[PDB]
């Protein structure tokens, strides 16, 4: 990592990250076969089986109502992902495709099936509950008496049906579209096999096998529905087409100039992650789209906003920039600490106590009025009035782009007070 | 946009060679460069790759360890080191930029190629060896292959290479088409196969058509080379 | 469904939906009776019961402090729903009401009780764990020796107390107010019985019986508290007073006009859902308030923002509109794809590669500069630079309201630049 | 409580709350020892142990990749809390620290260990699964045959590993940083012991022993990772430094003045909680930062925004205020009901039906045009058009600060119309 | 805002009759509609319902299948077709709007009524048969119901009908009151019975009063009809 | 920011006395207040505390029962009632505004002290009895505590008190320092013992230095008092 403190706009740009951008989806259609639980009935009292059979029947009949259906659309990453998944879900819903998938999965536990849409999916059968139900359970419940005293079947059926109950709970809570791949929809072995079966290069396979805990969060599961006795649902694993390209995070604090008790400040609204898919800067405004695991940063291209390459001028010279930097000017600022990945930049104004200090020396020093950058090597704790912030312990290359603050040279007496979508090249001329 | 190359001199059978490729016109730090070998009269061959920040670098099974690749983003250069050259390395080398859509699979296609440099010493897909005809009637080229080549879901791209010319991307991502290529050419993929259809052939538009698709066992296979000629 | 692309403002209005608006709440007070677990004690080693008894005691003692106290209020749908629920929860908390409910539920499993507030509630007793604890557990643990070798009691207790533990976990995680009705608070049979007991018309009963996973997500549960040995908690099922009335979703993209490298764009703020409760258009801005299940759209009237009937003029002619129509203007626009329920409208400007293509023909065509509407019949995939969007597979009636873009006639060289909540009839005259 | 309705700006201020501000963190490092499950193998069929052994192995293997790596930073409360936790997490990750912790926890179940950073942490060992696995799980699995017919160890293992599986599920779902302390990370007994071991005064100890259900929500857990066979993770309990200081919640509605069909309205943006840590007003804009449990309000000082004491003038006289009071102005207003903690203030305009009535009298009265304050004593239900709101049932002291609305004197025909960020003192003179 | 009625002509028994109701002054596509028939000398009776988009339609349990109801939102019109009507169908038919607050129970109340048309051939709630008295003092009317109509949580509404006049909504949703109704009318529902109190009645209060609630078995039940008289 | 404490006079043993702090210059309703007594010729001893809004009140073990504390936020006053006071209560009482950082541990430190009023009637932390030396060089003062004193994680605060003067906060929160105190003073804490160093001792630096962290059993325990002097 390498963090540069741009004093011109009082911001921090941290480079040295590496992109992992999800570009596609890989469909793994699971067919959890339950069995003929509906036909089986219990007439006696509780027997450790009638309760569990009733729970299984309730889950199976609850799954029927909420099949993940076409959404209302949108523009975010989640809306595009849901629409893309439902595009294949509706093709799977057709009787021909589901019949062919179940037919090929009847003999083998894995299928590589090409749909009529032309997409290729991996069909997986997890029919372990069905085997127990159709061989052991029905053998001991030939009649309506479920009070078999072996006690083996009760605990065995408790163990076997746990995954089905968890799947039902997740799909009912999430209305058929779970936000992430849990440990119940897709186990570790199935995840490894699906990764090994993906049409992708060795580098992406290695990266996803190392960061296996992020594949479970960048994907999701959709419920095709209950056909006959089989609960069929598709899992959309991510496909990172663009990998290992430079990224940088930009954080900002209000830079102020004060006179006669009146302040005037600029704050950059272009905060967040920037990456480069292929010769085109992509900016992610919401911090929930991109998340980091070490030096790698995982992002979704659906939520990305294309930004022209001229935006690099916004980190060099904003006073005489050509590309319009997105900044907002206002008075009466806010005192706050923005924790950069390496250091932290603090902007405290008016009557606010500001200090930095280590864990051993004590209070190292006070902060002059105006925003200041504090590395995590020369300080360990930042105190603003009473709030205490603990800085990071990571190591990196800290640089300071020395210069004069922009807001200090734009007549702090008055400003047009532009706040939402504003530029410094034209709006604040 | 250009990828100038240098370092392709005569080498003894067992020496060392440096090939440099300087790229001007684009962000060199965001594109994964590749090296492609073309024998004097045979089909193209893929030798080495490199990631956008040198983190990953794959090699062909015929060049693992023997060759190595590197790049310098500061000066925007790509370097290939060949040590212990053999008698089968007499060929022309191209440094080719690579892009991958990644919507369905990662099958990088080399859209921009270098001019190439001479180097001399002292489960692969296959397609039709040749096809002929007359201007007018349509001709077809079939690139077969299964299992890992195309049966694994990898896309198929088609390049057109004139005699004594750098290859040019003709069809990318199964059936799409880049700017500057006429809609005369068409492409399709069905099952484990590929098809390129050319209708209304021109006399001057005859060249060698190669099919490229990623393969699980060995990365980046190339077609055997279809020789298209027009009466 | 039927989608109209309004080219004047570059928007899409999708009609043909049917409202299901939650208007009221129905209270189902569950009294989960645990029993005298506190009196029972174990002093031996882990005997498959002492651990489970300790877990039950820990859950019971944890439920004491998670009582759903009165909230801080608010203006959103969740705040109003929480306040309405607590209004009856506080009446239930009184000793008279709880004593009467427990007395009437002592003999039978269901009650229809009228509180002092005048509201009618359905009292449900799920006292199955209490029966087991009082009849079987106490008999086998008459002494302090909990190491009974039957092993029937351990697994039976594991089965019976699962629902209580799940209820405790949900109420502790959610601080006494769960966001939705899970499968543990109220099972499928209890949901069906409560729906059959509701005071509502046959059509609403049928609709709520079909969509059980949308009735489990519009309601919630509130913990009255632990009285004696009984955990009493209320469940607020929704009552859809307004049903089967027309609704339409409006989506917008930035329409732009540019010259000499300078842009001028407008994007409508009035995106989201519109419905008609009774002769009065109701506007839902947040996409999380309304959820679509088929052609039906389920909404909450608490989050509805009432809008005048004249707002329909925004979809006819905004250039000479009488009702003030809201638009956010700006320059240097954003290239993005808004996925309409039927098609999708793409607005890409500057140097951004834009194309549409099917799955069998390849790249069908390129997009001319300016926003364009793409149906799901003439295209299957939209490419923006490198990002790929998959269109929906639903069928409907697509129309295009031909006309001239409004922003094309508002002097793209320089524009007043009113951003946040600015009308068009008077702000941009 | 005591609620005052300021008619000058049409806003309700509710005082009488008491602060509980989280100022610090206390680290409880749990070392869940699993045992030599990896060495054990099963080659026979499902014997109620091979399935569970496989599940345990899968969980342990999955935990390797869900290590809570250093985040990307930020400015919110969650980002600062995560950074502070990772600061100690990286110190714990060192081999010397973990070796010393495990060595001191080998003999005793609790440690009070000082790290090299200088912070003091409480080390807890929950090695109950490890003991069973080491001695009396492995006693019957000397060979590769896992089909032991006693059947007691199967259910015992099911009981013992439930906590480990729940921990694995939580840490995998949350990517190593759970949002709250669940019942599985730290049980009630361990929570009480950690609270008793904390370095804090008796008042805070009593308050957070009576409010465990909020302590479990103000804290979180971070996964150090799997070392050898031990899953090590810390739980960051909150330390409430500032306690029992006055707080007040300010809620606002659009106050309007209109003529000839043209409106002009102001709404206070500064809605939310205000507290006093030590002689300095702190404002919490997000409603999720502060949660009320009775009369106490629990807040996090990280999300707090320091506000000068001169802001109290915003609740006395805004027309001639000296401190700049933030207002958002606009025309074409919105009809809505803001539910104050005691009463509710309704602002309905244009053609919107407005009324209030009790549950017995019926419709008490019709609300005149203009925003009005309604106590919970003189009314029980507020109807706006069709939407029905139920008021709270809490008791308090209601006051009305009589005066003239400010917006009534600012020329409703035309107004400067600044919305996002302007102050009434010198922008709307 | 008003509902013109048409189609009430003489018909022989066993024939067919089409009644049309055209509503002007409101959004016809968002309001549920209902038919209420009144025999010449007896109380009001519910006939049929229709939703805002003709997807849900409920019928009184006396003419299911015999009658049919439809609506067209293009011209804001509604139609009722009676097929093979009996000799007991001679009544005045009113097309009435329907609104439901839905806060506690879904019991639609008929706020706006049409003038109705005359058709001729060739767990019910009950209340007091009649009340009398003198002007000046207070009178009470009690409408009692079983456990399925008022004991099931459904609300109770009160309509006042002058002789030879369309009924007018008087009390809606238990004890509320619409605009234009004097406050001297009060209502209260307790357990299973509702009560309407008229304080200081004038000479123009001489009209029938009907209580309407909702059943689980047969929807939209009306009261037996009480008649008040003034000395 | 100062306190004008008054209300202390000689009383008969076994009587009652009302002491009052009248704090002016800050928000009295937000700061906790404490009462700290000092016997004539001995060290400081904690007596009582009160919460910010008079909710939680804590007393010393010796002063429990006999002493009670209250506050009135209307006129910003603090009151202590002493009933049946013994002969050992002859002492100077100081008001003390208490602040707690609460980052690692909750140890309130008294930064603003009242002048104090004298009443005549008729597991503690210990440190060096006295440290003496020539001016110019440095001396060390060490304050040790038990497990509940310093070993529980409670931060250590150091106060300096001139003879016949109200003590002032010299070092708060282990090793930090308030404004107006020269960087000559510097302290630290290790394991169970704290210590400060007079780096460059001067003639005017002679005073009494007290340490106080906290106690689990007791509360706000003060040091035994070191008497530094300069030759
Ligand atoms: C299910 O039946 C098979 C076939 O005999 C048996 O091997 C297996 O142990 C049974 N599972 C049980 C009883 O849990
Ligand atoms: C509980 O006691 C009843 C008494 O009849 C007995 O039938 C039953 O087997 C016992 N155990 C369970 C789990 O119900
Ligand atoms: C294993 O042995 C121990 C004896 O030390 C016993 O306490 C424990 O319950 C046994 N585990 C079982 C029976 O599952």
């Amino acid at each position: 990592l390498k963090e540069s403190y741009l004093e011109e706009s009082c911001s921090t740009i941290t480079e040295g990250y590496l992109s992992v951008l999800r570009t596609g989806w890989y469909t793994n259609v699971f067919t959890l076969e339950v069995g003929d639980v509906e036909n089986l009935t219990c007439t006696d009292g509780p027997s450790l089986i009638k309760t569990e059979l009733d729970l299984t029947k309730s889950a199976l009949r609850e799954l029927k109502t909420c099949s993940a259906d076409q959404g209302s659309g949108g523009s975010g990453a989640t809306a595009a992902a849901v629409t893309a998944g439902i595009a294949i879900a509706k093709t799977i819903r057709l009787e021909s495709e589901v019949n062919a998938i179940k037919g090929c999965l009847k003999t083998t536990n894995e299928c590589v099936s090409t749909l009529g849409n032309g997409v290729r999916v991996l069909a997986t059968a997890v029919r372990e509950l069905k085997e127990f139900v159709s061989k052991n359970l029905t053998s001991a419940i030939n009649k309506n008496k479920c009070d078999i005293p072996d006690l083996k079947m009760a605990v065995s059926f408790s163990q076997f049906n746990r995954r089905f109950l968890n799947v039902v709970r997740q799909f009912s809570d999430n209305a058929g579209i779970t936000p992430a791949i849990s440990l119940d929809l897709m186990t570790d072995a199935e995840l490894a096999r699906a990764v090994s079966y993906m049409p992708t290069s060795a580098g992406q396979i290695k990266l996803m096998l190392e960061n296996r805990c992020m594949v479970r969060r960048k994907g999701f599961g959709i419920l095709i529905g209950v056909y006959g006795s089989s609960v069929i649902y598709m899992v959309q694993l991510p496909i990172f087409g663009v990998i290992d390209t430079p990224c940088w995070i930009i954080k900002a604090a209000p830079s102020c100039s004060e006179k006669d008790g009146n302040y005037a400040c600029l704050l950059r609204e272009d905060q967040g992650w920037y990456c480069k898919n292929a010769g085109s800067t992509v900016y992610y405004p919401n911090d929930k789209d991109c998340e980091t695991r070490g030096d790698h940063v995982f992002c979704d291209t659906a939520a990305g906003i294309n930004v022209a390459e001229q935006s690099r001028e916004c980190n060099i010279n904003i006073s005489t920039t050509n590309y319009p930097c997105k900044v907002s000017t206002g008075r009466h600022p806010i005192s706050m600490v923005a924790l950069s990945p390496l250091g932290a930049l603090v902007a405290c104004y008016k009557g606010v106590s500001c200090s930095i200090g280590s864990n051993r020396v004590g209070i190292i020093k006070q902060l002059p009025k105006g925003c200041s950058y504090i590395t995590n090597q020369d300080a360990d704790t930042v105190t603003i009035d009473n709030t205490v912030y603990q800085l990071s312990k990571v190591e990196g290359e800290q640089h300071v782009i020395k210069g004069r603050p922009v807001s200090s040279s734009f007549d702090p007496i008055k400003f047009p007070e532009c706040q939402f979508n504003c530029a410094l090249d034209q709006v604040f001329e | 946009v250009q990828l100038v190359e240098s370092g392709g001199g005569l080498v003894k059978p067992g020496g060392s060679l440096r090939l440099s490729c300087a790229a001007s016109g684009f962000t060199f730090s965001s594109y994964s460069m590749n090296w492609v070998r073309q024998a004097p009269g045979k089909g193209l061959e893929w030798v080495s790759s490199i990631s956008a920040s040198s983190s990953y670098s794959d090699y062909a099974d015929s060049a693992k360890g023997r060759f190595t690749i590197s790049r310098d983003n500061a000066k925007t250069s790509l370097f290939l080191q060949m040590n212990s050259l053999r008698a089968e390395d007499t060929a022309i080398y191209f440094c080719a930029r690579a892009r991958a859509t990644g919507y369905s699979s990662i099958t990088p296609y080399f859209d921009i190629w270098g001019q190439g440099t001479l180097v001399t010493v002292s489960s692969v897909v296959t397609q039709t060896p040749s096809v002929s005809g007359a201007p007018g009637q349509r001709v077809t080229i079939s690139c077969t292959g299964s299992s890992s080549n195309i049966g694994a879901g990898y896309d198929v791209h088609w390049y057109q290479q004139l005699p004594g010319t750098a290859p040019k991307l003709l069809i990318y991502d199964n059936n799409n088409r880049p700017s500057g290529v006429p809609d005369r050419f068409s492409a399709s993929k069905s099952g484990t196969s590929a098809s390129l259809a050319i209708t209304g052939l021109q006399a001057e538009d005859e060249a060698d058509y190669y099919c490229q698709s990623y393969d699980r066992n060995l990365s980046g296979v190339f077609g055997t080379g279809t020789k298209v000629t027009v009466l």
